């Protein structure tokens, strides 16, 4: 998981 | 006479206003992946709307951060749905 | 006339923009996942009858420029338009990758008054993207  | 110029517009955004939006590496984007497993699912049997509203319940329900960094860990999701449109949408 | 006239001889155009690898000189993150993203999106308006188009990494400048191309063509026999963003993001903005551009920017050259071919058919655009730097931390139910 990783934000944009 | 005349429709509005900004009439007719649907913005399916992957998350609220203000807020990061979550992409998994291996799997895509939370958004994406519900997007296309709904319109898999129910393009042939469910308006656009109705599609993106259980879109809306997937990425809020299924989906969860996981994250060694306490900071961004056990994060959730609402996607944001911003309709100009002004008739039902069918893909059949 | 409750519902859209999606009987047109195509469905339409559904364009792909899709952005992993940024200019250095921005910095940002590759997006991981994103062809992952793309594909399944490829597939899934495949078999909806959509024209689709991929485009991977394209400048903001570019972005506008095929914003704007493809907003001047005959959509005359299309039911629809769709345009999928898959990008890093802030509230308002996507990042082409060399720096920001204005959504607004990008739809504006779908406009009622500026892509008449379109007028009164849906024109749909699908963003994955950041809206600023607020996480959500949920409420157990
Ligand atoms: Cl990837
Ligand atoms: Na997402
Ligand atoms: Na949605
Ligand atoms: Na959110
Ligand atoms: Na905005
Ligand atoms: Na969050």
């Amino acid at each position: 998981d990783e934000v944009d | 006479h005349k429709i509005p110029v900004e009439a007719d517009f649907l913005y399916a955004y992957s998350t609220a206003p203000g807020y990061y939006s979550w992409r998994n590496s291996k799997d895509g984007s939370w958004f994406i992946q519900s997007l296309c497993a709904m319109l898999k699912q129910y393009a042939d049997k469910l308006e656009f709307m109705h599609i993106l509203t259980r879109v809306n319940r997937k990425v809020a329900t299924e989906f969860e951060s996981f994250s060694f960094d306490a900071t961004f860990h056990a994060k959730k999701q609402i996607p944001c749905i911003v309709s100009m449109l002004t008739k039902e949408l069918y893909f059949y | 006339d409750n519902s859209y006239k999606m009987d047109y001889p195509e469905m339409g155009l559904c364009i792909i923009i899709n952005n992993k690898n940024f200019h250095k000189s921005t910095g940002m993150t590759s997006r991981s996942g994103t062809d992952v993203d793309a594909a399944n999106l490829r597939e899934t308006f495949r078999n909806l009858k959509y024209e689709v188009r991929n485009k991977n990494d394209l400048t903001r400048e570019e972005i506008v420029e095929l914003m704007r191309d493809v907003s001047k063509e005959d959509h005359s026999k299309r039911s629809s338009f769709v345009c999928v963003l898959l990008s890093h993001g802030e509230e308002g903005i996507i990042f082409g990758t060399n720096g920001p551009v204005d959504l607004k920017k990008i739809t504006n050259f779908f406009r009622g008054d500026r892509c008449r071919s379109l007028d009164g058919k849906p024109k749909l655009f699908i963003i994955q993207a950041c809206r600023g730097t607020e996480l959500d931390c949920g409420i157990e139910t």
